[PDB]
């Protein structure tokens, strides 16, 4: 397009700008405190409708009472005063959606806080919308590669399911989310739209310094080009923390209804329940157990239930949710964690003991489970994934006899050692995602028992050296496993022959 | 002509202001001017021509003063064969997108349970194909069945197997009411019944009804959608003396949904935050699900145990209404045994030497005592081990493990997870298989073969095959 | 602080070792 | 335009367009001077750049 | 205070009109509110605690 | 503090003390 | 008008005000009660001793009835007299002033006359204001109204009307912001 | 003009009736006719020209209907080099008997947290000299630090050690804020600071400020004393630009103070009695303590664990805002290990 042609269309567009104003009812605030505004009059107002105060801050009309109206201040309520004017806009809460959202950082309402420039978007969708029915959905049959060995192998995540990252404070809950976003960057560079996965990170009740560090890492690795960050900090009012999850969720529905694939990551929802509890308590509503409202279960269920795999008739899009939950002392019997577990499909339990014993990612495979199961894994993964689970299961049993000692059968020593190789194999550093095809090779060498030769302390470094050796010399092998997605017999013989060979080639501690 | 009008809207509770002739409680009110059909169920009369109702659809978009029409009758849903093989909504709307539902007439979802004089209770063994169930906790045709399970224990997959094994080849019709569960499972079951030919588009077929109250629905609807499915089964029962198979998904969501609005309704929270009317609300539903002179209903309802705490008020009260009980244990899943049916906690009212054959009753208790003894030995074995035990105790632990592992049975619904084709076990082969193990028929072979097997003969054949292989 | 798990693992561990040898003799 | 230097007609035209909206149920800025003012500046740049593909 | 359930519109309206007609307040009462199986009846004086009463329909 | 967990751990120590006490008799 | 007050509320003062308006409006009269309740409002704020009497709650019912009768038995609509007797029986005498005020609100809602307020930055010339009247008149053309002026806005050369409960924005400030936002979202 | 009038007095919460022009929320009001001037911060507009406020000083002696003057601005405390070496009150009054404080300007204690654009990482380690700390949970200058501990576990002693090792050798200014603690430590700390030459009466010295909200103060004072000291720190961060060491004594009292007054303000109690605005109120105070492009504030905040219950809502929510964590265990103290630092809990 010539520069002159584009400029003319630009000028013509600015010419066609309409602005209509109609009579909007207004009311006076009977009282204001803790962000709750009781409004007099202002009748014929819809539930959840948007209202604007004198200063210019918005509000959401939640409680519609015969006497007054309970409105929540969507911002700082210092300027609000008794008798101030409140104008109803006439539209339910909504947020801007589109492709321009990628590469920016917005708040709960959707305003960009990066400071770069205004948001250039024309599509706005309602924050709260009914979830898809039963027919629009579709069986989850596409893998969502997170880049973690233990996850992609033991707890496979298929595009369209709901996996719960549950754990205690400083257990690596955020580390898992970051590693997933970094892994999807490679698929974004290559021209494979069928595997591109837009990442959405919802920050609820988190210090801005941490989010600032989070965004810098994405830019460092160049993974921010396809990431959307919604920020609802602690200083932000409770309604903002309450709407930020649904706000970001609506942004994901855009890619969903457009046949695209989007990944939304909800941070700790317990903070939302506190903000939702705070918002409910201040409205003088009857509290339930643990001071939370009665319909707190409906909150997370309504939010998570939207994530689904749309059928091919609507474009085949999918939205994957990875809600996070922070536990106080590892007690999963609490009210909120129990509910979230029953809502999501699978859950990833993080243990503090495993974290300090060197098992990072500290993943408890005994409890973690996924409904999709092998239905999402690739052919080359299901075959090796099945045997991996059985081997790890036995190792956990023999763990006790290790203390007993005083004797060890020939096979038990092998099973004990073999399992130790897998545990040492599944370990992974931070900010180091691995490709799916590379994992198949490493995970393969473990179950076959080749890792039993070299010392355990040399298994982690062997992984790096082995993968590098493969990428250089054995490049056609990786291509077949990637394109076909299956581990043919020819690859098995070649792979089964080089793994014992390479161990003898490199300089390692062969003495088991 | 609308007599009422919206006056107060908070969350899911909506109050209507009527001028005269207030609607009776439980009546269905139609709000005019909504983008989607909204129905309000009268629950309380607050005086001054005020009524408090619960919304079945999202309350977003309502407006104070919006006209409300009085139907004069409770929520009526379409009944008859037209609902067979079709998904229906809490208020009777077809959400399957296959068109309107044809019903000979409309029945209300609220009705009085059948009298006591016309109860007509009867016991009849139900061969479900599961050996662990048919042996320890036999089911009675026409009696309630409870599947107590925690979060992610395998109760949902077990329901699918019962349908695959019981629903098909059934002369009568079947009803499936899924309340509060995720919608993903609903789409899978719908496609499953379609592929399995349980449901089809061709009229005159699909002898099975589906009702869904999944999470996507707001409160109030999840608490009454269960009644909708029951009305469909009641129609097939009274109008036709045909055995109806009612497959109810997790029911804890019903009592849970009531508590979500019990606070706003004005009730004081209970010991665990539930509504004070938990017992009565549950009793009105359980009493309606029973066999009568006209027809019989075999209801398979699952009870979700939050946090694996069986002392919760909701499930505790349900035990009193159930005929057969199936308590799922999480420990078994860790061991890999499926179905993870707790043999000690699970009980069945049919487990009586007079009701069932004495041989069946004898083998049942023989296994229970064997497992109970093995459990006590676990304590001493942890410190001393199996070697330090006596020859008598060693045999107890040996056979106990073989019996415990032999309880595991792979079903068709678990093929995708395990990869082994499902298998059906008859009652005769089931009793004979365990009876032989109690006598020591399989004490010689390793305990590895008595795992995920259908019949004892299959285990022995696998044992010999492993020998020639090595 | 979990001693119940300690006993549980000890039970499964030792029982497996004992019967694993018996499985060999049985075959 | 917000400053002085011939801002009178801007306010005078705004008053006329204001009463028009008040007399009517709604308000539309068909006679506002801001839009034609902005377009005149934009059209000038378009004419300036639109010389030839060379 | 907050409110009294006995301050219904029907009972207050009768007072403002000035007509002292209660329709045999003793031995008879008027339902003011119904909820969760408990209905509050205005009036019905001279009723003993735990005593049986008959409603309009016939239920006890 | 999650009474269900404490009561389970108390049960474990009770059995250990029981078996520990019995082994003393045999000793 | 159908013996139905403008709105229904469950508040203490709202409940009595609604019942009085309905009962008053029922037989024949609404203005008679309005003047009665208005008298109490003026006396409640002008006479200090009268305020302490109503606020007094430790006073006995029989004592309150005597003092009320001493005030006046005539010149008050029967609805007002019955209202007072009800409050004494229910110990709601302290809530008398709120009830009185709330009642007048409903009566003021029935009143057709309304006040329209125009907000403008620049001073409204005598000739300019005349044109404003024709615009507002032609807009409604079916209801009389009184105009009020107030000029202390932040906008420049903008018009904003407040008519009881409706708001229509003709301000130029709204136009400026609208264009600056659309010109930014061109997404060229 | 005294447009306000005391409507009702309930403990530390006092309502004022105004004729018109109600003050904005957080505005400071001064009661007239009472020695030891009382300041009242606006919190809610109850309606009918009634505003609910919190009392900073003892309310004993107030009379219903007493006039109240509206200042029209929130509590403004003096800030600048004059506060250096000077003890201030929750309302900015000097309690050291040193004379009036010389401050260039008076900044309000109520301010919004820094935006997302003005944020700096400042990932530089801070060597404190403690091997157990530098090894497991090494502190980084310019980041937030949190000391969790029960009653009598070594929180105060640990703070004193850091001040001796870090504050003395520090170059930039410092701010010490005490919230609900024994006044004896405040006196001992002041005299100890003078003896160590860290502060002196001579102008141009004493690169450290002292703030105290000791238990003797009533509710409302211990809940806003932190904002007073924090405002003194923000001045040095933005205006002076040099590094700042914001020493904050046990902060649980702040959250506790809010809970002590939340019930009086008409708020519904939380799960275990705390206020429903614990997260937001604490967050506004926590989001302001952060390093920006202007300057860095290395904050050492002590957290009192009530009944040694780490699962309590107050300390639990604090972990999410802290960068470096040092949880003190009472079991170690019984064994004699000091500092009783839990290496597996100190993240
Ligand atoms: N897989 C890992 N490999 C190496 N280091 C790790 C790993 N996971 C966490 N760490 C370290 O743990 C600290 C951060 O933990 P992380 O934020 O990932 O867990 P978290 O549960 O999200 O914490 P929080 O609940 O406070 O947000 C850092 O010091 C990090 O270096
Ligand atoms: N027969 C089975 N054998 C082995 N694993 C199973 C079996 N059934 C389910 N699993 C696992 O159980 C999980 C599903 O649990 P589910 O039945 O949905 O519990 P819930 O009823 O609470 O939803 C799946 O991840 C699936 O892999
Ligand atoms: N580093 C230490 N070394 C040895 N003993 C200590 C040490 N610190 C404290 N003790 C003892 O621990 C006790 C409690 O310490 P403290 O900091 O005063 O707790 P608190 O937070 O309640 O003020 C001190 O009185 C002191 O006697
Ligand atoms: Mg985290
Ligand atoms: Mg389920
Ligand atoms: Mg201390």
């Amino acid at each position: 397009l010539s520069t002159g042609e584009a400029s003319v269309v630009l000028a013509e567009k600015i010419k066609g700008i309409t602005q209509q104003n109609d009579i909007t009812e207004y009311g006076t605030v009977i009282s204001i405190g803790d962000g709750i505004a009781r409004v007099f009059g202002l009748t014929k107002v819809q539930a959840g409708e948007m209202v604007e105060f004198k200063s210019g801050i918005r509000g959401m009309a939640l409680n519609l009472e015969t006497d007054n109206v309970g409105v929540v201040v969507l911002g700082n309520d210092r300027d609000i005063k008794e008798g101030d004017v409140v104008k109803r806009t006439g539209a339910i809460v909504d947020v801007p959606i589109g492709e321009a959202m990628c590469g920016r950082v917005f708040d709960a309402l959707g305003n960009p806080i990066d400071g770069l420039g205004p948001l250039k978007t024309t599509q706005r969708a309602r924050v709260e919308i009914k979830a898809p029915g039963i027919i629009p959905r579709q069986s989850v049959r596409q893998p969502m590669q997170t880049g973690i060995k233990c996850v992609d192998s033991l707890v496979p995540i298929g595009r369209g399911q709901r996996e719960l990252i549950i754990g205690d404070r400083q257990t690596g809950k955020t580390a898992i989310a970051i590693d997933t976003i970094l892994n999807q960057k490679e698929a974004f560079n290559t021209g494979d739209v069928k595997k591109q996965l837009y990442c959405i990170y919802v920050a609820v009740g988190q210090k801005r310094s941490t989010i600032a560090n989070l965004v810098s890492i994405l830019k460092q690795h160049d993974c921010m080009k396809f990431t959307i960050v919604v920020c609802a900090t602690a200083s932000d009012a409770a309604p903002l923390q309450f709407l930020a999850p649904y706000s970001g969720c609506a942004i994901g529905e855009f890619f969903r209804d457009n046949g695209k694939h989007a990944l939304i990551i909800y941070d700790d929802l317990s903070k939302q329940a506190v903000a939702y509890r705070q918002m409910s308590l201040l409205l003088r509503r009857p509290p339930g157990r643990e001071a939370y409202p009665g319909d707190v279960f409906y909150l997370h269920s309504r939010l998570l239930e939207r994530a689904a795999k749309m059928n091919d008739s609507l474009g085949g899009g999918s939205l994957t949710a990875l809600p996070v939950i922070e536990t106080q002392a590892g007690d999963v019997s609490a009210y909120i964690p129990t509910n979230v577990i029953s809502i999501t499909d699978g859950q990833i339990f993080l243990e503090t003991e495993l974290f300090y014993k060197g098992i990072r990612p500290a993943i408890n495979v005994g409890l973690s489970v996924s409904r999709v199961g092998s239905a999402a894994q690739i052919k080359a993964m299901k075959k090796i994934a099945g045997n991996l689970k059985l081997t790890l299961a036995t190792y956990r049993e023999l763990a006790a006899f290790s203390q007993f000692g005083s004797d060890l059968d020939a096979k038990t020593q092998q099973q004990l050692n073999t399992g130790e190789r897998l545990v040492e194999m599944l370990k992974q550093n931070q900010y180091t995602p691995m490709k799916v095809e590379e994992q198949v090779c490493i995970i393969f060498a473990g179950v076959k028992g080749f890792l039993d030769a070299l010392v355990t302390s040399e298994v982690l470094k062997f992984e790096k050296k082995f993968l590098e050796h493969v990428r250089t010399n054995h490049s056609a092998l990786l291509k077949r496993i990637r394109d076909s997605g299956d581990l043919s017999e020819v690859d098995t013989n070649e792979l089964n022959t080089i793994i014992p060979l390479f161990i003898q080639e490199g300089g390692f501690k062969l003495k088991a | 002509k609308a007599n009422g009008q919206v006056s107060q809207v908070i969350g899911a509770v909506v109050d209507v202001q009527f001028e005269g002739e207030l609607p009776q409680i439980l009546n269905a009110l139609e709000v005019q001017g909504t983008q989607h059909r909204l129905v309000l169920e009268v629950a309380q009369h607050l005086g001054d021509s005020r009524v408090r109702t619960i919304a079945m659809d999202s309350t977003e978009g309502l407006v104070r003063g919006q006209p409300v029409v009085d139907t004069g009758l409770p929520i009526s849903v379409p009944v008859g064969p037209g609902t067979l093989g079709r998904i229906m909504n809490v208020i009777g709307e077809p959400i399957d997108q296959r068109g309107p539902i044809k019903a000979a007439k409309l029945y209300p979802i609220h009705r009085d349970a059948p009298s006591f004089t016309d109860q007509a209770t009867s016991a009849e063994i139900l061969v479900t194909g599961i050996k662990v169930v048919d042996l320890l906790a036999p089911y009675a045709r026409g009696g309630k069945i409870g599947l107590f399970g925690g979060a992610g224990v395998g109760k949902t997959v077990l329901i699918q197997e019962l349908i695959n094994n019981v629903a098909k080849h059934h002369g009568g019709y079947s009803v499936f009411a899924g309340v509060g569960e995720r919608t993903r499972e609903g789409n899978d079951l719908y496609h499953e019944m379609m592929d399995s030919k349980v449901i089809s588009v061709k009229e005159g077929e699909s002898r099975c009804a589906l009702i869904f109250g999944q999470m996507n629905e707001p409160p109030g609807a999840r608490a009454r959608v269960g009644l909708t499915g029951l009305t469909v089964a009641e129609y097939f029962r009274d109008e036709e003396g045909k055995d109806v198979l009612l497959f109810v998904d997790n029911i804890f969501r019903f009592t849970q949904a009531c508590s979500e609005v019990s606070a706003l309704l004005g009730r004081i929270p209970s010991a665990v935050g539930y509504q004070p009317t938990l017992a009565t609300d549950l009793g009105a539903l359980q009493e309606r699900i029973t066999t009568t002179q006209k027809g019989s209903i075999t209801s398979v309802q699952a009870i979700y145990v939050p946090a694996d705490d069986l002392t919760d008020p909701a499930p505790a009260t349900t035990f009193a209404h159930l005929d057969a009980t199936t308590v799922l244990n999480r420990g078994l899943t860790e061991l890999g045994i499926y179905p993870a049916v707790d043999p000690l906690d699970s009980t069945s009212r049919m487990l009586d030497p007079i009701t069932i054959g004495e041989e069946h009753y004898t083998v049942a208790r023989g296994v229970q005592k064997l497992l109970q003894d093995y459990k006590s030995l676990q304590d001493i074995i942890a410190i001393l081990g199996v070697d330090d035990l006596s020859e008598e105790d060693k045999l107890v632990v040996a056979r106990a493990r073989k019996v415990q592992k032999f309880l595991s049975q792979p079903f068709f619904m678990s093929e995708v997870f395990s990869g082994i084709p499902g298998r059906f076990v008859n009652l005769k082969q089931n009793i004979a298989s365990f009876k032989a193990l109690l006598e020591g028929a399989g004490d010689e072979y390793p305990e590895s073969c008595f795992y995920m097997k259908g019949d004892l003969e299959e285990s022995l054949a696998a044992g010999r095959a492993d020998a020639l292989k090595s | 602080t979990r001693e119940e798990e300690w006993l549980d693992k000890r039970t499964k561990s030792q029982e497996k070792v004992y019967f694993d040898q018996e499985d060999r003799k049985a075959m | 335009a917000l400053k002085g230097d011939k801002k009178a007609e801007v306010l005078a035209r705004s008053l006329d367009s204001a009463i028009d909206g008040l007399s009517k149920g709604y308000m539309d800025y068909q006679n506002d001077p801001l839009l034609p003012l902005i377009l005149s500046s934009i059209e000038a740049n378009v004419k300036k750049i639109t010389t030839l593909s060379a | 205070k907050k409110l009294s359930t006995g301050e219904a519109s029907v009972v207050l309206a009768e007072k403002i009109k000035g007509i002292t007609q209660q329709n045999d307040i003793t031995e008879y009462g008027t339902v003011i509110s119904i909820g969760d199986g408990i209905a509050r009846v205005f009036g019905l004086t001279k009723v003993q605690a735990g005593e049986m009463v008959e409603f309009k329909s016939g239920i006890r | 503090a999650n009474l269900k967990q404490l009561k389970i751990r108390m049960k474990a120590i009770g059995s250990i003390k029981k078996i520990t006490k019995a082994m003393k008799m045999v000793a | 008008p159908g013996d139905k007050p403008p709105a229904i509320e469950d508040s203490i003062h709202g409940k009595y005000a609604g019942v009085l308006f309905s009962s008053a409006s029922s037989n024949k009269s609404l203005n008679k009660v309005a003047e009665d309740m208005k008298y109490f409002n003026q006396l409640y704020k002008e006479s200090e001793v009268f305020k302490s009497f109503l606020n007094n709650v430790s006073l006995k019912r029989n004592q309150q009835r005597d003092i009320i009768s001493a005030l006046g038995k005539t010149n008050f609509n029967p609805a007002t007299n019955n209202l007072l007797e009800t409050l004494i029986e229910n110990k709601r005498l302290d809530s008398l002033p709120k009830i009185a005020e709330k009642y007048m609100d409903y009566y003021r809602i029935l009143n057709k006359q309304e006040s329209i307020t125009i907000i403008s930055a620049q001073e409204l010339t005598a000739a300019e204001k005349q044109k404003v009247e024709q615009g507002l008149k032609k807009g409604n053309a079916n209801v009389q109204f009184t105009v009020v002026y107030q000029v202390d806005p932040a906008i420049l050369g903008g018009l904003q009307m407040y008519s009881g409960n409706n708001f229509l924005d003709c301000s130029l400030l709204s136009r400026v912001n609208k264009l600056k936002t659309e010109i930014a979202k061109i997404s060229f």
